[PDB]
């Protein structure tokens, strides 16, 4: 008996979800050549 | 304490210390003037700032003539 | 008027210093 | 048991991250300031406002990436997304500097929210609100530097841009143009920050080195108990030590910890005031007596005159690239330069 | 009862109002020599040819300086790292023109200040204390060694050591930026973090303790009279301070252990200032800040400026103006 | 354009996958809220 | 101590990682694509390496009007078509 | 006059040091 | 000058020897707890 | 008369209103479901 | 009429006098150059 | 429930950071932003 | 060991008033000569 | 040097007025106990 | 500056007069 979805759950995913996406976009960028 | 003629005249203006209307009283009505006043301050600000532009409102010194 | 401009500071300290001395003595008197 | 009270109940529940009424202002605005800065520094350029690249996408690194200020031509425009400049075009909004105002304004309302949170939690817990009070110092710095300073100037363009090296550029600008190091309000800030850092270190070291032996182990951390009544270090030995080493010491733990609040807070407040002056170009740029003597006497040289030659270099050499809207063209022959260099 | 042993007893006595000690035996003369020479030089020294080009810089009050512009000026570039005590000059007049007093002051100060740090160990031992307060002071001390000794050694001249004055200080830090891009150096960035963070945690700790003082007084008296020097009970409620600060962030970002908390207070500004002293000490050997000048170019190869290029334009204006008469050849290699 | 569905398909699958793996436990929490 | 589930107990749990070994890579790949497709350039207006200047150009296309600024950058972008 | 002023203030600070150290309120226990 | 040089060499040697021999005079024993 | 920036203003005013009302609609709802006992 | 009951004594201890004088003297030391300009 | 020992999570996570950060430093020398 | 010769010093209000008047009138008198 | 004449009076008062204030309050504090 | 100074001192005396009269030590019959 613990909740799964909390205010806590929301603040965490507020930050972590776009962090990864952002990390992926920045990884892709190391291979851009001019 | 010293009683004075003027003191006896003003007396009732300083006689209701502590008296309140019950509950929320007029708070909901206050909130409406507060909301209106914000929008109006916004307009005033944005006119001065030139992100609100209005016909015949020329926000320049050139409005003195 | 082409006055002595050290006169302002001489006059000011002439007043301030001895007056402060008196005030200090008087106040410490009133508190004992 | 009306609804306002029900929501108060819910806002003020004890949870891993407290919410509060202040959370309604704080959390959206904090997240949006922070999100705007990560968004602009990853993806958004400064080509059209500044003639600069400024995102990871363009090949910048963490030191050179920035959310740059709007073009000088925008004046002090709020640069609302729906405003007459961007006319609702997200893309144009980004290219015109809209994320700068986004970040600065949501940041300012987050700061308020955060300070209201310090007030709200302190009232619910029953402690005095000195941590909110202390936080007035960061607020003063933020408003005076990011808001007041450029509002006194021609445009937002001249505020700090939100980036590591853009901030370094801001420091150098203030030296060349404002001679900011000469400013007594900055000097008091310096003493407040440096004296803060000293107090922080000397208080920490003293406690750790006048500890009472309350446990048998070589790691002394284990032998504290957050609910013990007893002081964990000897104020007495601390005081004799510092009286004998430095001549004076603290004797009063309350005064000491208030002084620790007092010093860095005041220092920041003083620097804020000086930047307000520079909003108006009201600098301590010069000493008149020095300039009169030096104009008349070519053998008279001080560190004050040496530093203004450097300011003069800075201005002529950085101005054209740092203020592109001015279309400064300085032919080689007008640049100030010493011999050989 | 013997003479030497009674002397030793007085040197190391815990009963002197100010502790002397064996480190004190070197500290006191050297800091008196450095202090006295500094005060006299600041007021009345004549101008000094810092840069070795027969262009003397006026540093003292009687030669037309104020408190903000005055300085003891560094010794001559013509001397470099040569030792220049008084008795090596034909006369005091020469010693003054060439900047003798700077050398006298910085060597006596760095000695006395090193002994200051040792004196901190010593009295700690005589009083039954733990010993590492002196380790915290090594951070400022290392910083003073960097700008007065290490940077001159690496650049080959005390003329490039930090002036003993307010505007001389600024001159030093502007020229440093042009020659080393110190802003873009990670060790200076850690100094700023150590120093901003230090002032932050100072304010934090002081506001938290102050927020949780236990009521011992009335509204008409300073709260400070609620603590009596030497009382055994702690004077604030740490659980209340933990309870407020952990809710201001979340529980586990807050300290309930006062020992860890105060050790944190000590280590953050000390380590940051070690690194920034290390910054000056390694830029002394010209391992300079990150250089990203023209690092971004476009598909054709046009340079696309960044904020680092703007910093460079400002550094360039510092470079070309400083010591405007001292360079005859195109590169400023020290 | 088509790039947006490209970009968004992993995120949709990710939420889809997590919805499926957690749905049973999420209803036990919702029932407990009276 | 407040009633949410301990973090140490979530990130060691088998159920946790069953979801997040999908959700993490999907987001990392979603972000990749955002760039590799070119979409990031278009959403944000960010110049590509070939489009800061026109071929024989060395003028920055600096915005210089407040209320015509949108039209200005649109002009500079056709000067590359 | 400005020289005298600067040195005078500095001299006052040094004197203050003397009294602050040797003529302090002596801390007393409990 | 040579008289000044001599004088300083002497004063310095004096203080440095006080220091060396002071610490050689059983410094570990001059603490409040365990003397040796 | 009714200029474009005046339209933008009303756009912004309604968007803020939507955002704040939506925000408070959600909080009123949650706070009714998950109440403290007493 | 009674004498006023809100009157209170004022205190400045010796440490506060030392701190206060240092503050003023150091303040003067800093701003004096700017006053003479 | 508590099946993956925490030390394994930390090592894999830790190595995952090293990897991405390493890619970013490799990119300082290749492609955009390399000076080449 | 406190000194037995210490005495408290007094200046009453009337003496302050007289003393201040003396100073102010001396200032008003000599100030003209100071400015000259 | 050609220096602001009033700097002197300004500095003296800047020092003197706040210092005398502090002394007044200290001395009358000692006359109490 | 000289005019201001003379008027200031004169003004202080007039204020002294006021306090010395109305805020004197009251004479009592001990
Ligand atoms: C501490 C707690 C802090 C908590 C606060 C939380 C943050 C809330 C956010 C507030 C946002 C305020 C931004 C105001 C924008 C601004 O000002 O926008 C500026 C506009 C005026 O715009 C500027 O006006 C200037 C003068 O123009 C005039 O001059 C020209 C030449 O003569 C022409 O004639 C032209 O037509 C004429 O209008 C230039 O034109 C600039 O380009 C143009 O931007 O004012 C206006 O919006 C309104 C200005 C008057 C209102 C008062 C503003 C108060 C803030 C200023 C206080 C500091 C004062 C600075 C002094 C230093
Ligand atoms: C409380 C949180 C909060 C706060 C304080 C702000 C504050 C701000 N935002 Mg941010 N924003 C937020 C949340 C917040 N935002 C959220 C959640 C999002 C995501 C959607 C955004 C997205 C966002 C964007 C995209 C932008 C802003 C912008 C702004 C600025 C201008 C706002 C404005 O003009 O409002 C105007 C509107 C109001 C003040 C609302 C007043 C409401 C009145 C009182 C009621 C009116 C009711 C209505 C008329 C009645 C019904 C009418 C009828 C049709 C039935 C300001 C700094 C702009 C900015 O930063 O500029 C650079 C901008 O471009 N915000
Ligand atoms: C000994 C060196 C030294 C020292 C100690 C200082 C100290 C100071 N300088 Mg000075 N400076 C120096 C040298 C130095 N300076 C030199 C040589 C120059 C060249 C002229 C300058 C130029 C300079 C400028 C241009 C400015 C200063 C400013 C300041 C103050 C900064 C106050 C502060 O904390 O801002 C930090 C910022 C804040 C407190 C604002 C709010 C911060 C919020 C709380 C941020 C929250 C972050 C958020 C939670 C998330 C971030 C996450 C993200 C990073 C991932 C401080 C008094 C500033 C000043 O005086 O301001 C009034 C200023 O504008 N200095
Ligand atoms: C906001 C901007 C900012 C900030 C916060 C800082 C912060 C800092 N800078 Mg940077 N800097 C900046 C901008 C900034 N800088 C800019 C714009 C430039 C280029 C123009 C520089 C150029 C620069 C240089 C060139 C140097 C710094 C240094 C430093 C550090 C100075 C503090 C120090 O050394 O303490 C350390 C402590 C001391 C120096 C104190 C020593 C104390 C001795 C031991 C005792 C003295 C006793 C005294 C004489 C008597 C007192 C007793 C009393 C009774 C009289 C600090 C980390 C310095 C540094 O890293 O030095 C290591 C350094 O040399 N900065
Ligand atoms: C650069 C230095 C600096 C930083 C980064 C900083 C940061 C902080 N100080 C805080 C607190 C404090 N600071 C204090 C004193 C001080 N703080 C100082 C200097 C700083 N303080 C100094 C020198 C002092 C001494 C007086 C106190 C007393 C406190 C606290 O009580 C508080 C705390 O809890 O600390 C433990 C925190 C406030 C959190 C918050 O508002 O979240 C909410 C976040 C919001 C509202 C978003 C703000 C957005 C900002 C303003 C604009 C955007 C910035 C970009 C996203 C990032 C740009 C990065 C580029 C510039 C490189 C935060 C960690
Ligand atoms: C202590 C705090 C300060 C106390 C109050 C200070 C003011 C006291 C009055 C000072 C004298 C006022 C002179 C006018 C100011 C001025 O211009 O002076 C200024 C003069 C100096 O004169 C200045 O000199 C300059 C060149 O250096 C230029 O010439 C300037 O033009 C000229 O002003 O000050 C004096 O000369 C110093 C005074 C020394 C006088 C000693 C001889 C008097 C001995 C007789 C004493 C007998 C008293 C009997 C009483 C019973
Ligand atoms: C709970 C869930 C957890 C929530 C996650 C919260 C995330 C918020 C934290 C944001 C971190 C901001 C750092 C981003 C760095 C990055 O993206 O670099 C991204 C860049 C990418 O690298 C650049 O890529 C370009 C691609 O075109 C070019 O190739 C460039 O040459 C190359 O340098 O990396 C770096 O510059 C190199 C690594 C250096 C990383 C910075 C070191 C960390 C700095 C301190 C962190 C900031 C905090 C300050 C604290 C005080
Ligand atoms: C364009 C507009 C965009 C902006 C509009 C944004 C709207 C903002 C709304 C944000 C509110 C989200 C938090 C609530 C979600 C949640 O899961 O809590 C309510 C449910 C959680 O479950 C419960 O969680 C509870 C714990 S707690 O309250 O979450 O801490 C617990 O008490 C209970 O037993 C358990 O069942
Ligand atoms: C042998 C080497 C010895 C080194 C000699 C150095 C002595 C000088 C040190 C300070 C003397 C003056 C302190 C007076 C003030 C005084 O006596 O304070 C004494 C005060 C005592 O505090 P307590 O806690 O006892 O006070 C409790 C209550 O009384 C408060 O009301 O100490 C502090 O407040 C510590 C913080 C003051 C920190 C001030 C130090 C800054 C001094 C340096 C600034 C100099 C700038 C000068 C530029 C020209
Ligand atoms: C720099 C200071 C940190 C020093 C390290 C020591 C801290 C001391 C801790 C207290 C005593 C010891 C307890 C040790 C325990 C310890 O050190 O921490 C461990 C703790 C994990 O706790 P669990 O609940 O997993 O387990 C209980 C622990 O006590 C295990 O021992 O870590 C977390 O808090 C993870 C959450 C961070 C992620 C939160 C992200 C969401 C934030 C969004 C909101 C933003 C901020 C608020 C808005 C302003
Ligand atoms: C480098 C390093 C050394 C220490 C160890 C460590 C592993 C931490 C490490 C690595 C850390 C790294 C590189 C961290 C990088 C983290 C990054 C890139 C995270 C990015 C997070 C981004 C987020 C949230 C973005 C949020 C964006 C939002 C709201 C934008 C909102 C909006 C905007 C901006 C405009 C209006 C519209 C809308 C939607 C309202
Ligand atoms: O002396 Mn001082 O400053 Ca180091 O570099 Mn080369 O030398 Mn001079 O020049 Mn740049
Ligand atoms: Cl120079
Ligand atoms: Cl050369
Ligand atoms: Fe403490």
């Amino acid at each position: 008996s613990y909740p799964i979805f909390t205010v806590r759950w929301v603040a965490v995913h507020t930050l972590a979800v776009p962090t990864i996406f952002f990390l992926g976009a920045i990884a892709a960028m190391q291979f851009i050549q001019r | 304490a010293r009683r004075t003629w003027l003191g006896d005249i003003l007396r009732p203006l300083n006689s209701e210390y502590g008296k309140v209307a019950p509950g929320w009283g007029t708070t909901p009505l206050m909130a409406v003037f507060m909301g209106l006043f914000l929008v109006f301050l916004l307009i005033i600000l944005e006119i001065y700032n030139s992100t609100l532009i209005l016909d015949g409102v020329n926000v320049s010194w050139k409005a003195l003539g | 008027m082409e006055v002595n401009q050290l006169g302002l500071i001489a006059t000011a300290l002439f007043v301030l210093v001895p007056s402060v001395f008196l005030i200090i003595l008087y106040v410490q008197t009133e508190s004992q | 048991r009306g609804w306002f009270d029900i929501l108060d109940d819910w806002l003020k529940r004890d949870r891993f991250v407290f919410v509060g009424w202040s959370g309604i202002l704080l959390f959206p605005c904090a997240y949006l300031a922070l999100g705007g800065w990560l968004t602009g520094t990853t993806f958004v350029t400064s080509w059209y406002t500044h003639g600069l690249a400024s995102s990871y996408l363009e090949g910048c690194n963490f030191l050179t990436v920035a959310v740059s200020t709007p073009a000088n031509s925008m004046g002090h425009s709020l640069l609302l997304l729906w405003g007459p400049e961007a006319q609702g075009d997200f893309t144009r909004w980004c290219q015109l500097g809209g994320l700068w105002t986004f970040i600065a304004l949501h940041g300012a309302f987050g700061l308020i929210g955060f300070m209201l949170r310090q007030f709200e939690i302190a009232r619910l817990v029953g402690v005095r609100p000195y941590n909110a009070i202390a936080f007035s110092a960061p607020i003063a710095v933020f408003v005076s530097v990011f808001l007041i300073y450029p509002l006194g100037q021609s445009s937002w363009f001249f505020a700090p841009s939100f980036g590591v090296a853009a901030i370094f550029r801001f420091l150098l600008f203030f030296q060349g143009f404002h001679n900011w190091t000469l400013n007594p309000f900055h000097m008091m800030g310096v003493a407040g920050v440096l004296g803060g850092a000293l107090l922080c270190a000397i208080h920490g070291a003293t406690v750790e080195n006048t500890l009472f032996q309350d446990g048998e182990g070589a790691s002394t951390f284990r032998a504290f108990n957050p609910t013990q009544a007893e002081e964990t270090y000897s104020m007495v030995t601390a005081n004799r030590f510092w009286s004998q080493i430095f001549g004076i010491a603290f004797s009063n733990k309350r005064w000491l910890h208030f002084f620790m609040l007092f010093v860095p807070v005041t220092g920041l407040w003083m620097s804020a005031i000086g930047v307000v002056g520079l909003a108006l170009n009201l600098r301590s740029y010069d000493f008149i007596s020095q300039e009169i003597r030096a104009a008349e006497d070519p053998e008279f040289e001080t560190f004050y005159t040496k530093n203004l030659l450097l300011n003069e270099g800075i201005r002529a050499w950085m101005a054209p690239q740092d203020q592109p809207h001015e279309n400064f063209v300085f032919p080689e022959e007008v640049l100030p330069r010493g011999n050989a260099l | 009862a013997n003479l030497w042993e009674r002397f030793c007893n007085w040197v190391t006595s815990t009963d002197n109002r100010l502790y002397v000690g064996w480190f004190g035996v070197i500290m006191i003369p050297t800091l008196l020599a450095a202090t006295i020479c500094f005060v006299i030089a600041f007021i009345a020294a004549p101008p000094v040819d810092i840069d070795g080009i027969r262009e003397p810089v006026s540093g003292s009050l009687l030669y037309g300086n104020n408190i903000i512009t005055g300085a003891v000026v560094p010794s001559s570039n013509a001397i470099g790292l040569h030792f220049y005590p008084i008795w090596e000059a034909a006369s005091l007049d020469e010693w003054l023109y060439n900047g003798g007093p700077y050398q006298l002051i910085i060597f006596h100060f760095l000695l006395g200040a090193s002994c200051y740090m040792g004196r901190q160990w010593e009295l700690s031992y005589r009083l039954g204390m733990r010993p590492w307060i002196c380790v915290a002071y090594s951070a400022p001390l290392a910083s003073a060694f960097a700008v007065f000794l290490i940077y001159p050694i690496g650049q080959g001249s005390f003329s490039d050591g930090m002036p003993l004055g307010i505007s001389g200080t600024f001159n030093f830090m502007i020229v440093f930026q042009a020659e080393h891009n110190i802003l873009m150096h990670p060790f200076h960035q850690l100094g700023v973090a150590g120093v901003f963070g230090g002032a932050l945690f100072c304010a934090m700790h002081g506001s938290l303790v102050t927020s949780s003082l236990i009521r011992e007084t009335t509204e008409t008296e300073s709260a400070n009279y609620g603590y009596k020097f030497g009382q055994e009970e702690e004077t604030y409620n740490i659980v209340a301070a933990h309870g407020y600060f952990g809710r201001l962030i979340f529980q586990y970002a807050s300290f309930n252990n006062s020992r860890s908390l105060h050790f944190f207070l000590a280590a953050w500004p000390v380590v940051g200032v070690w690194f920034t002293a290390l910054g000056i000490s390694t830029m002394a050997f010209n391992l300079n800040g990150f250089n990203f000048n023209h690092s971004v170019i476009d598909a054709k190869g046009n340079v696309i400026n960044t904020w680092a290029d703007i910093i460079n334009r400002a550094n360039l204006g510092m470079e070309v103006m400083h010591e405007r008469n001292a360079h005859n050849f195109p590169l400023d290699l020290a | 354009d088509w790039r947006v569905l490209v970009v968004l398909l992993p995120v949709l699958l990710a939420a889809g996958w997590a919805v499926r793996n957690i749905l049973p436990y999420a209803v036990k929490q919702v029932q407990k809220l009276l | 101590t407040t009633g949410e589930r301990p973090f140490s107990d979530i990130i060691t749990s088998v159920r946790y990682w069953v979801i997040h070994s999908i959700t993490i890579p999907a987001l990392f790949i979603a972000g990749w694509l955002f760039v590799s497709t070119g979409l990031a350039y278009d959403v944000f207006g960010t110049p590509r390496p070939d489009s800061y200047y026109a071929q024989e150009q060395r003028s920055i296309p600096l915005v210089t009007d407040r209320f015509e600024a949108k039209q200005q950058v649109e002009t500079f972008l056709e000067q590359l078509k | 006059m400005e020289t005298i002023t600067y040195v005078f203030i500095f001299a006052c600070i040094i004197a203050l040091f003397f009294f602050a150290i040797f003529f302090r309120e002596p801390p007393r226990i409990t | 000058m040579e008289t000044l040089k001599i004088t300083v060499y002497i004063v310095v040697t004096f203080f440095v020897l006080l220091f060396v021999f002071g610490f050689l005079s059983g410094d570990p024993a001059r603490n409040p707890k365990r003397k040796d | 008369t009714i200029t474009p920036s005046l339209k933008g203003f009303f756009i912004g005013l309604l968007s803020g209103a939507v955002v704040l009302g939506l925000t408070f609609a959600v909080l009123i709802a949650i706070s009714q479901i998950d109440k403290v006992q007493r | 009429m009674e004498p006023n009951p809100n009157r209170q004594p004022v205190e400045l201890n010796r440490t506060s006098l030392y701190l206060g004088l240092l503050l003023i003297l150091v303040l003067a030391l800093l701003f004096s150059s700017y006053f003479f300009n | 429930g508590g099946r993956i020992p925490l030390w394994i999570v930390a090592t894999v996570a830790g190595m995952g950071v090293i990897v991405i950060v390493g890619l970013f430093f490799y990119g300082a020398y290749a492609g955009l932003g390399s000076s080449l």
